[PDB]
């Protein structure tokens, strides 16, 4: 969409995907929907590499294409479902923490090849695992299908539109079968990861984790069996969760855990009678349910990042400012400093540093039809949403920034690396055929001091850099979440 | 009212150090993921490796150059019927 | 040794003209130097820069 | 007369925040199974107000208005929330944890960065030749 999105997009297909098909597709996010031919005309590039590149980014489900006025072929790429791709690792290990290396395996390759058939995933996992395995080189097919169906019933992996003229219209059902298998031909189904049900899972883990280290940690399990009743019948977009009673709630819950029914309502109006407020119940004299609210809860989360945020760059006696402001909204210059017990000097300092960096605005009462800055008056406010906007451009590029030093260092001392690696492979094929220490002593002194302490800090500082990255890229997922609900689809 | 002669640095020294990360056998382990993932793709058929390649005089050296061209079925079936290779 | 071709003179003619406006950041990549002083003249032996 | 005394205002309120959660230790502690009343086992104004006369840091001070801007203060931080009541209007204090751990946001040297409109590669101050990066990858 952005700049900063385009520039981080870019690298991301430069450095997963080859250089002729990124350049396509960096090509498609500056203009919306172009024919075939201007592409290939303005582009720059030859008809047979555009088709390869447009034909790659079909197969990752990465851009779409529609008939228009006459018969032509309008594709389209979307920069949102290209901005996932830092995190998979996050996704396979959600998928290892539940489930086993089956799950792991058979997800990792439905990412890296988009559109798969089940006979692949099964073909693929089971010769990767026989493979594994040294005497006992025996995989079940049937244990293969077991996990695929528990992502299929659990709604983890759909079927993209099949197939039902310049081209054919894509079109899509809610007959989600999961076809019989022939275990030792079945053509026309294709299976894929479906990501908003990640996020969801992603939601809930940070909803329980939250009030997990926030007043208890019993209520957390009572409000994630909550949120596992509420897996089928909620979506994402709808704010208010289904009403459920607590004799429901004490039906299902843990096994190792023992905890009575008086005592459970007792947390549940605890719960409710919380300055939080993340559970509601709407009840009578004699009963009632209790309903969780996701939007209430995600603005005081990303409350709490904007807060930490400047917490950790200005200091806490400045996001004291930032607090008492944000609680006493449109407040004034010289009744601040009353509440908030700090020398005017440095207050006055603080406060012009925030306003100067986009954390607060300032707003206008005039007594005049004239603007009359002397006679006039100024007043402090608070924006949430303007600075969840405006932090979110901030991450990507510092991302951005982040892949370029780590793809930085690596040009430089590469022809380096791989002589390094050439020298590898001369004792590593010489020790298969007799081990020679005057052989290893050649290669003991062979590199020199500076020789081998260069990959002893490039090794360090990749490993830093891909760790900030992931502890970025989490950021921006907390922080997306709030600006879609906010928005309204009219 | 007081007047510099000697410019600011372009790198002024911040306020605080940054914070270090947090660490568990699940984060090595998706580092280790992330940098797998990476060099997987890059040795996959999807990677475009091949821009082109440009030989002035043919040699007689013919035998170690013997890469294996397999694409992968693009599946024209479900695929615009429009774009055919 | 031996010397590398070059260009005599570089003659060539206008074709058109482009206009555009710049970023601050190509501004300063532009700029040489970075003035913060204000006073024009030093209070020295004689007017000098 | 307004006094400040910087120094020792922050220090009473490290004092307040320590003895709150001296509180909280023992309310935590004793763990009544029926833990309503551990919710309950807070300490309002006039108890902290014992605790002032048994601190013995300085009496030149009301107590009441000083107790409660501290805190006021202590809110503004988001350490402790209090709660009024009116049965005469009584005020409790409770010591209530951070919601989320600090953000990977921030852990990156781009957040801490002052120089970041500037921040381009192919010229002047970019990711390449950049200080803050190389005194984070080197420690
Ligand atoms: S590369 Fe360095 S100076 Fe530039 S924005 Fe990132 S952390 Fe800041």
């Amino acid at each position: 969409m952005t700049q900063a999105e385009i520039k981080l997009c870019s690298l991301l297909l430069q450095e997963h995907f080859g250089e002729i098909v990124e350049k396509i597709g960096v090509h498609l996010i500056r203009t919306g929907s172009q024919p075939l031919r201007v592409i290939a005309h303005d582009t720059g590039t030859s008809l047979d590499q555009v088709k390869k590149a447009l034909c790659v980014l079909v197969q990752h489900n990465l851009v779409s294409y529609q008939v228009h006025k006459r018969g032509v072929v309008e594709y389209e790429a979307q920069c949102s479902r290209v901005l996932r791709m830092l995190r998979y690792p996050r996704y396979i290990y959600t998928t290892k923490t539940l489930y086993s290396d089956t799950g792991e395996l058979i997800v990792e390759e439905l990412l890296l090849n988009g559109k798969l058939t089940m006979s692949a995933v099964v073909k693929k996992v089971a010769d990767r695992l026989t493979e594994t395995m040294e005497d006992g080189k025996t995989m079940d097919y049937a244990e293969v299908s077991n996990t695929f169906v528990r992502l299929a019933d659990t709604h983890f992996v759909q079927r993209c539109p099949s197939v039902p003229a310049p081209t054919l219209v894509i079109n899509e059902k809610d007959m989600y079968l999961v076809p019989k298998l022939s275990l030792i031909p079945d053509d026309g189904i294709y299976w894929q990861a479906n990501l908003d049900r990640f996020h969801q899972h992603f939601r809930d883990q940070a909803i329980v984790s939250a009030v997990a280290n926030r007043m208890d940690q019993t209520s957390s399990e009572i409000v994630r069996t909550m949120l596992r009743m509420s897996e089928i019948t909620t979506s994402s977009s709808a704010p208010f969760t289904q009403p459920l009673s607590s004799n429901e709630i004490f039906r299902s819950l843990p096994v190792g855990y023992n905890i009575s029914k008086q005592v459970l309502d007792q947390y549940l109006t605890l719960l409710a009678d919380d300055p939080l407020e993340f559970v509601g119940k709407s009840g009578d004299s004699g009963g009632g349910m209790y309903v969780i609210n996701l939007h209430k809860a995600l603005a005081s989360l990303a409350t709490a990042t904007l807060e930490s945020v400047v917490q950790e760059r200005f200091g806490s006696r400045c996001a004291r400012i930032f607090r008492l402001v944000l609680q006493k909204k449109h407040i004034e210059q010289k009744q601040v400093e009353d509440f908030a017990m700090i020398p005017a000097k440095e207050a006055k300092d603080m406060l012009y540093k925030m306003l100067s960096e986009n954390f607060m605005s300032l707003q206008e009462i005039p007594k005049t039809p004239d603007h009359a800055p002397s006679r006039t008056f100024y007043l402090y406010t608070v924006n949430i949403l303007s600075a969840a906007r405006m932090l979110l451009h901030r991450c990507y590029k510092s991302i951005a920034n982040l892949i370029e030093r780590r793809q930085f260092e690596t040009k430089e001392n590469k022809r380096l690396l791989e002589k390094s690696q050439r020298v590898e492979a001369i004792i590593a094929s010489m020790q298969a055929t007799g081990a020679e220490e005057a052989q290893l002593q050649e290669i003991e002194e062979m590199i020199t001091a500076p020789e081998r302490q260069q990959l002893e800090t490039l090794k360090r500082n990749v490993n830093k850099l891909d760790a900030s990255e992931i502890q970025v890229d989490e950021t921006i997922f907390l922080l997306e979440s709030y600006i879609e609900c906010t928005m309204k689809r009219q | 009212p007081d007047v510099v002669l000697k410019p600011p640095p372009l790198f002024p020294d911040t306020d605080y150090k940054p914070v270090p990360l947090k660490t568990g056998e699940g984060e090595e382990y998706m580092l280790a993921l992330k940098q797998e993932l990476r060099e997987t793709m890059k040795r996959m058929p999807y990677f475009i490796e091949t821009p082109e390649e440009r030989q002035d005089i043919e040699r007689y050296s013919k035998r170690y150059m013997k890469v294996y061209k397999e694409e992968w079925i693009p599946d024209w079936r479900r695929l615009p019927r429009e774009m055919m290779p | 040794v031996k010397e590398q071709f070059r260009e005599t003179d570089v003659a060539k003619k206008i074709s058109h003209i482009c206009f555009g406006m710049k970023s601050p950041e190509e501004m300063r990549q532009q700029a040489h130097i970075q003035v913060v002083s204000k006073n024009l003249y030093s209070q020295d032996n004689q007017h000098a820069p | 007369d307004q006094d400040f005394e910087s120094e020792f205002v922050e220090v009473l309120n490290q004092q307040c925040f320590k003895f709150l959660q001296s509180k909280a230790e023992t309310a935590r502690e004793s763990k009544q199974n029926p833990m309503i009343q551990r919710n309950s086992s807070f300490a309002s104004s006039h108890e902290v107000w014992k605790y002032i006369c048994e601190l013995g840091i300085s009496k030149v001070e009301l107590s009441m208005e000083d107790i409660e801007t501290i805190l006021n203060t202590l809110i503004y931080d988001g350490k402790v929330e209090m709660t009024i009541i009116a049965a005469g209007h009584m005020k409790l204090y409770r010591a209530v944890n951070p919601i989320i751990p600090p953000t990977g946001l921030v852990r990156a040297p781009c957040g801490l960065c002052p120089v970041f409109d500037d921040c381009h590669e192919g010229g002047e101050i970019s990711p390449s030749n950049c200080i803050y990066m190389t005194e984070w990858l080197e420690f």
